[PDB]
């Protein structure tokens, strides 16, 4: 992820 | 201080996890926390901002260890399967050794965590232990006795091993092939 977790 | 919205995302998810639940927060960062957050936990993501070592991949982990796929779509919009494959590279922001506890426990069911401790009844000789307490709290528990380090497990592959779960077993290899941290003071 990293792409999917950045949503904060 | 600082405001940013950031706070009022850590404080959604805290209300959102069980009594049951939020204790595995405290145990997957009681590394990172010796414990300093007063008697509430909503204090224990805050101060973990503070430090800068909050990542939200970790929130993703720390969620997907409870099965809350659930909160991971309302939250972070994350796919239950993406975690899946994310996860396959096996990231940890901290120690692997306290995730691994957590993460086998949630494997293992309620009926899987009664016949470990017949297994522990031989080596602990029928120590402070009852079907009460929960696997997170077995893990606690061996720690008083001494019989798992973080450096020598052995017990724990064995015991695993007799219920007939190969796969714990095999993570536990990883983590015992991953002492190579090269983490000193």
């Amino acid at each position: 992820d990293f792409s999917r977790n950045l949503y904060d | 201080m600082g405001r940013s919205d950031s706070a009022e995302v850590i404080h959604q998810v805290e209300e959102a996890l069980d009594t049951d639940e939020k204790e595995m927060l405290l145990f997957l960062c009681r590394d990172v926390a010796i414990d300093v957050v007063p008697p509430n936990v909503r204090d224990l993501l805050d101060i973990l901002r503070e430090r800068g070592k909050l990542s939200v991949g970790d929130l993703a982990e720390l969620l997907y260890r409870v099965r809350r796929f659930d909160l991971l779509k309302r939250i972070l919009k994350m796919d239950r399967k993406a975690v899946e494959t994310h996860l396959l590279r096996n990231p940890h922001l901290v120690s692997d050794y306290r995730v691994l506890m957590a993460e086998i426990g949630e494997d293992l069911d309620k009926s899987d965590v009664s016949s470990l401790i017949g297994l522990m009844k031989d080596y602990m000789g029928r120590g402070k232990i009852s079907k009460e307490k929960s696997f997170l709290d077995l893990v606690v528990e061996l720690e008083k006795l001494n019989l798992v380090a973080p450096d020598q497990l052995d017990l724990l592959e064995k015991c695993l091993k007799n219920i007939h779960r190969i796969d714990l077993k095999t993570k536990i290899q990883k983590y015992k092939q991953l002492e190579h941290h090269h983490h000193h003071h």
